[PDB]
């Protein structure tokens, strides 16, 4: 499993911004299962 | 009892299973190093490129 990540600068407002950055490999997991879904996971803010 | 015989002392056995799966293998032996040599025509072996 190849994770692949980049963090960039931007003050975009709303869409993504128009430009070239290469994404550096950053760790590979020997996990040797099937994957064919995937979900993301958010924070919610309570008050 | 600490004044038993040999054949009724109590002995702490531990047993090692080696299991090959498809998944990458990930308990890997200690591979040892050697001293490096510069200047010299010599054969390399890095991280498995020779």
């Amino acid at each position: 499993f190849k994770i692949y990540s980049k963090h960039t600068p931007i003050n975009l407002v709303r869409d993504l911004p128009q430009g070239f950055s290469a994404l550096e490999p950053l760790v590979d997991l020997p996990i040797g299962i099937n994957i064919t879904r995937f979900q993301t996971l958010l924070a919610l803010h309570r008050s | 009892q600490p004044t038993n015989g040999v054949g009724y002392q109590p002995y702490r056995v531990v047993v090692l299973s080696f299991e090959l799966l498809h998944a990458p293998a990930t308990v890997c032996g200690p591979k040892k190093s050697t001293n490096l040599v510069k200047n010299k025509c010599v054969n390399f072996n890095f991280n498995g490129l020779t």
